[PDB]
């Protein structure tokens, strides 16, 4: 049971380390995707005014 | 309303056993039950008056159309009875367990007898395990 | 749609079917609680902390207070 | 006052279900 | 007697007194605000306000449902000949 | 805890009026929410339940439970097992006040809370670790079988398996209180008779094999669950009356024998426990048809139980080991006598039940034919032959000799002696 | 007891 | 699938596409399967006017039905024949086809007596319904 | 707060308490900085538990609060249940909240 | 007297910054603000001589009046049921002091008329009395509180009469209205303004034809 304990600490270390490693990149991807989709949506409105 | 007349000549001929367009007055009340609306018991004798208006002793297809056009309640629509059993679906799994439907409207409702509500539990629950898949059981209202 | 630990401790879930081997004096019966086994005496059917809730919950769903 | 009692005596199986109000002053009168 | 019909349905899925008592424990009604009475049982409005919030939720909408629960049996059989 | 120790000096001893006085001033020596105070707050709750003349349905009792559970959610919000000692004190509270069907819900919530306390992982990535294994590794394994967890699920520990024993206690006591109160027909219909019996059997099942995993199968605590699983099976067969349960009676007497061997070697032969791990084994062996091993064992009960009554009445005290006894450490010993050994004193004379000879067809027919909780343990005694409440607890020498001679003339005795008798 | 005890 | 592609090419021809509502119903039972008018209507609605080989290919497969059994189709005639004599009237078989179910045009209903031998019988003549059940589901008579 | 008091004097040792207690207990991004850069790395070189396990999300805000109330040696007027029924703030604890 | 629940360390609580009643100078009567709850076993308090609870601070005040008292003579009374609505029917305190103290704040905030369970209290002073009636009985507000179906309506004689007139419309059982007061203390003017409300709304035999 202690064997599973010292592996469970390894699992929680891996998930905590990948949560803040992926936190910066995936926030930036969704921010860039927001820019593409907002600017393409704003270009579709000027086509309507055209 | 060619579609509505089409629904009329379905159930008028479905309980019809003599055949040539003439139905006896016994199953006349139950024909409208397959149209899907509520009677008063006084309407049954009010229909017999025009059964023997020409001394027919039976329903002719035009007089079923004209009297049904005089009085027409709101037909229970098909999606509203999807929803009418979805409101009893507190579980979210799409199943209405048979013990749930017994208790909750017998103390509710306006015209409900104990034999009428026991027999709808039994016939709906053909599997016997005690659940009613209402997406299949209100297609057991609207095949067509 | 029942778990493997659920099916190993209670394969027939409204009666007992005893499974203990307490003084130690399907043969292959064991939960997932231990991964050390080379013989039938090692197989502990000890319920898990989550197993003793998923299949201690399936008794209010068996009955339905009268009908 | 007995006529006010006599309308109490007329029908009323239950007593007349009441609603009351007091009209007093903020300071001492 | 009015307590039976006005507080039917509810949480529950023998005697007239015993069923009224059985309703009380099942609805989280404490025994402190209960009165030893015969028929006209006094209630102290607070606890009736507790129950009436979920009573209206239990009433809801059933009337299009019972509009066809009265009339279902030939519309079964005629459909088996419809299909 | 020194002032709380003199509080415990007055709870067990019926000095309740003093116990209220220093309990109110004990709570001043703790900060406001401060979940370390749950020892005092529960002890005050024990005074108001046992100690005051008010009944077991006071608004004081729900107010004290709510005020102490609030203090856990303030300091150690749903993350300390003082939530569980509130759930065991509340379970003791309503165990006193009847409603054993509701006490099953309390211990159910105690089991559900303790499951979150122990915790579990989800492992949502098992499908894509399998995708990596099927790409890199060389086995048949990652294609036609899902990948197992890296570390498996958690073990049921000592206390949470204690709540399993208490849940089976509420279920079995609910079964047999209605069995001795069968005058009302709306008490435990026969469909529920099998259901609550066989799953109180399953809860005692679960507590037994969790205990021999942790403490090993030699401690008194495993022996208590092994004997009680045998007792629960004995009541399961009686309620269902199913003839296919011969597999259950085999493991029942085989559980009672293992409890008997250890209890002889841990509590001696003159002890309240060791007399009914042999007495229950006597009923389960005469159940099978072993009518002389069960005979000689019931024979052995009224030897050692009689030698127990040779001892001093002041020197005969039994407190049952039970998770209520451990959590509620200070109570009079008489508060836990009811649950399963007056059960034994009721079942033992009634299970065999011959009658239907003269004195039953003569002393009934002809006789009718002629016409015209402030209870402390007793500390000081009067004479050497007094009556301890542990002596009511065991069946008397009068009525278990009664079962003994009834076994003989009916289905015991070799063919030689009953030939010489008639 | 011939095909199911073979845990070796 | 070989009979599916062989029958599809002989009707669509060089276009390899069926745009006729009536021709979709023909190609269904040249493979041997009978669709309803509503089934081909909602099929034509989803394929929005063009019927290619891939769409009709599994249209053969989704209409493979395992309830064209005799016991279900004798249940129609059993209820109307309350005396259970195995007989109904020729007027009775007229209404169950042209009025019950979806209604029939006078043309293709007229070809029904020409093959099933009911034209020479009068309105009130008596017919056994077992030959109609047996001949329709292509069981040998 | 220093505006409002007219009687209760304070010290700078009170201020360094309050800046520490609010960078540990608060909703601010400043307290997010403390738990991710300082409180995590200091646990690694003090008691040999790594920075990944130390997180602000899976810690109890009131039970930690009483834990510094005993370990640091300071008592506050609010309690563990007090902070739970307090609105989140950048600096929830204030210098009037001290006792001695 | 008060219930024993508030004089108890377990069931009732003190959080710093809550109001409290000091049980001394009995014929109560003293209000105080909580600073600390475990000062050396006792409760430290600040006897006094628009604050949210939600920030807990003592009231900043020069020259404090601190005193030590145990938790056998302090009751939490405030928050900074009890008649939360204008209908003060609820009344978390059994004593009449809850009715009087709620009417203290209702006198300061000038709403005055106050449905009291079955009762009602109006405590309007002799100063320009006709202005007080004319706001609460103007022909505007006359049809206003007919129009709302209670709920959001202010607890007024309009609701007091509408209770009896709804048991006119449905119950058809006997009802009763009555006003109290002292020597010419405008209770007659309360009743007559209430009386006009009885037959204003509802069509009370609108003039029909010859048939009926």
């Amino acid at each position: 049971q202690r064997c599973y304990a010292i592996l469970e600490e390894a699992i929680t270390q891996l998930h905590s380390c990948t949560e803040d490693k992926m936190g910066a990149v995936l926030s930036r991807q969704l921010e860039l995707q927001r820019e593409i989709d907002t600017m393409d949506w704003s270009e579709s409105f000027l086509q309507y005014l055209r | 309303t060619e579609e509505q007349i089409a629904e009329f000549k379905e159930a008028f001929s479905l309980f019809d056993k003599d055949g040539d367009g003439t139905i006896t007055t016994k199953e006349l009340g139950t024909v409208m039950r397959s149209l899907g609306q509520n009677p008063t018991e006084a309407e049954l004798q009010d229909m017999i008056n025009e059964v023997d208006a020409d001394g027919n002793g039976t329903i002719d297809f035009p007089e079923f159309l004209t009297l049904m056009a005089r009085k027409m309640k709101d037909t229970d629509t098909e999606e509203e009875l999807i929803e009418a059993f979805k409101v009893f679906d507190r579980d979210g799994n799409g199943f209405i367990s048979a013990a749930e439907l017994r208790h909750v409207m017998t103390n509710l409702g306006e015209k409900l007898t104990d034999e009428e509500v026991d027999e709808m539990i039994r016939e709906a629950d053909v599997d016997g395990d005690g659940q009613i898949n209402y997406e299949e059981f209100v297609k057991m209202m609207m095949a067509k | 749609r029942r778990g493997r630990e659920e099916r190993s401790l209670l394969p027939r879930p409204t009666q007992f079917d005893p499974v203990t081997r307490y003084p130690h004096d399907d043969e292959w019966v064991s939960s997932g609680i231990s991964r050390l086994a080379n013989c039938v005496a090692d197989l502990t059917t000890a319920p898990s902390a989550v197993g003793v809730l998923e299949m201690l919950g399936e008794q209010g769903k068996t009955g339905k207070p009268v009908a | 006052q007995q006529l006010m009692n006599s309308l109490l005596l007329s029908d009323s199986p239950d007593p007349p279900e009441c609603h009351f109000i007091a009209s007093v002053n903020s300071t001492r009168i | 007697a009015e307590f039976l019909r006005l507080y039917a349905v509810l949480v529950v899925p023998r005697k007239p007194k015993e069923a009224v008592i059985y309703l009380l424990q099942t609805i989280k009604f404490p025994t402190s605000d209960y009165q030893l009475g015969r028929s006209l049982v006094f209630f102290r409005k607070r606890t009736f306000l507790v129950l009436e919030m979920q009573r209206a939720a239990y009433l809801r909408r059933v009337m299009p449902a019972v509009a066809t629960l009265c009339r279902a049996w030939p519309t079964f059989r005629a459909r088996l000949f419809r299909t | 805890d020194a002032v709380l120790d003199i509080v415990g000096g007055a709870i067990r001893f019926g000095v309740w009026k003093v116990a209220r006085y220093l309990a109110e001033r004990c709570l001043n020596f703790y900060p406001e929410s401060h979940a370390a105070a749950t020892q005092n707050r529960l002890l005050v709750f024990l005074i108001e339940l046992h100690g005051s003349g008010l009944p077991t349905s006071n608004p004081r009792l729900v107010n004290l439970i709510g005020a102490c559970g609030r203090a856990i959610k303030d300091h150690w919000e749903d993350t300390h097992p003082v939530r569980l000692d509130l759930l065991t004190y509340q379970a003791w509270h309503m165990h006193v006040s009847g409603d054993l069907s509701e006490c099953a819900w309390v211990l159910r919530s105690a089991l559900t809370v303790a499951a979150a306390m122990i915790g579990n992982r989800n492992y949502t990535d098992r499908n894509e670790v399998r995708k990596l294994l099927m790409l890199t590794s060389l086995s048949l394994k990652p294609f036609r079988q899902q990948l197992e967890a890296t570390t498996p699920r958690q073990v049921t520990n000592l206390r949470m398996a204690g709540l399993l024993r208490l849940l089976a206690r509420a279920k079995l006591l609910w079964l047999l209180d209605l069995d001795q109160k069968r005058k009302c027909p709306t008490f435990s219909s026969p469909g529920n008779r099998s259901d609550v019996a066989t799953e109180a059997c399953n809860c005692l099942q679960w507590a037994l094999d969790a205990y021999d995993f942790h403490l090993g199968s030699e401690t008194p605590l495993t022996v208590g669950t092994a004997y009680e699983l045998a007792m629960a099976i004995f009541l399961l067969r009686k309620a269902t009356r199913s003839d296919e349960a011969l597999l259950l009676v085999e493991t029942a007497a085989r559980l009672a024998e293992a409890s008997l061997r250890v209890r002889t070697q841990l509590f001696g032969r003159q002890h309240v426990t060791t007399l009914n791990t042999a007495l229950l084994l006597g009923l389960l062996l005469a159940d099978q048809g072993k009518h002389r091993r069960a005979m000689s064992l019931i024979e052995a009960v009224i030897r050692n139980s009689f030698i127990r009554s040779l001892r001093s009445p002041a020197r005969r005290r039994y407190r049952p080991e039970d998770s209520f006894s451990q959590t509620l450490w200070c109570l009079p010993d008489a508060f836990f006598y009811d649950t399963f050994h007056t059960h034994g004193r009721i079942i033992q004379p009634d299970a065999l039940h011959d009658a239907l000879l003269a004195h039953h067809k003569r002393r009934i027919e002809a006789a009718a034919m002629t016409r015209r909780e402030q209870t402390r343990d007793s500390y000081a005694f009067l004479t050497h032959q007094d009556e301890v409440p542990s002596d009511h607890l065991i069946p008397s020498i009068q009525d278990l000799e009664e079962t003994l001679i009834r076994i003989y003339i009916n289905h015991g005795i070799d063919s030689a002696l009953e030939r010489r008798l008639c | 007891q011939e095909d199911k005890q073979r845990f070796v | 699938a070989l009979k599916v592609e062989s029958a599809f090419c002989e009707i669509s021809g060089a276009s390899r596409t069926i745009q006729r509502k009536e021709a979709v119903a023909n190609l269904a039972r040249y493979l041997g399967l009978a669709p309803s008018e509503q089934e081909v209507d909602t099929f034509f609605h989803r394929v929005n006017g063009r019927c290619d080989l891939a769409a009709f290919g599994r249209f053969c497969s989704l209409l493979v039905h395992d309830e064209d059994k005799a016991a279900n189709f004798r249940e129609l005639f059993l209820v109307y024949d309350k005396e259970h004599t195995g007989k109904l009237k020729k007027r009775v078989v007229k209404m169950i086809f042209c009025n019950l179910g979806e209604p029939l045009s006078a043309a293709e209903w007229r070809s029904f007596e020409g093959i099933f031998d009911l034209a020479d019988k009068k309105d009130d003549d008596l017919v056994p319904y077992e030959p109609i059940v047996r001949k329709l589901l292509d069981l040998p008579q | 707060d220093l505006m409002s008091q007219t009687f209760r004097h304070f010290s700078w040792t009170d201020i360094v308490l309050l800046n520490l207690f609010n960078l540990t207990l608060g909703d601010s991004s400043e307290s997010d900085e403390f738990w991710s850069s300082f409180l995590a790395t200091r646990c690694s070189q003090y008691f040999d538990v790594e920075a990944g396990s130390i997180a602000k999300s899976r810690i109890s805000r009131p039970a930690l609060y009483v834990a510094m109330q005993h370990h640091c040696g300071i008592s506050f007027l609010p309690d563990a249940g007090a902070l739970n029924t307090m609105r989140p703030s950048a600096h929830p604890l204030q210098p009037s909240h001290l006792r001695l | 007297q008060v219930d024993e629940s508030l004089l108890r360390r377990s069931t009732s609580f003190l959080r710093c910054g809550g109001h409290v009643i000091l049980r001394s100078h009995v014929e109560r009567h003293r209000s105080a603000q909580v600073i600390d709850s475990n000062f050396l076993g006792r409760v430290l308090i600040q006897s006094t001589d628009f604050h949210d609870r939600f920030a807990y601070k003592p009231d900043p005040r020069a020259h404090p009046n601190l005193s030590v008292d145990a938790r056998q003579e302090v009751v939490p009374v405030g928050c900074l049921l009890e008649g939360k609505l204008g209908d003060l029917l609820y009344l978390s305190a059994s004593t009449p002091a809850a009715v009087v103290d709620t009417l203290r704040g209702r006198f300061y905030h000038d709403e005055y008329f106050t449905k009291c369970g079955n009762m009602l209290i109006s405590v309007f002073p002799p100063k320009n009395r006709e202005r007080i009636f004319d706001t609460e009985f103007s022909e505007e507000n006359r049809w206003q509180y007919y129009a709302g179906e209670i709920q959001d309506l202010r607890p007024h004689p309009f609701l007091l009469a509408r209770r009896a007139l709804e048991n006119v419309w449905l119950k058809r059982r006997n009802q009763f209205i009555l006003t109290f007061g002292e020597l010419d203390a405008a209770q007659d003017n309360i009743q007559k303004e209430l009386f006009r409300y009885i037959y204003t709304f509802a069509p009370r035999d609108g003039a029909k034809d010859q048939d009926g």
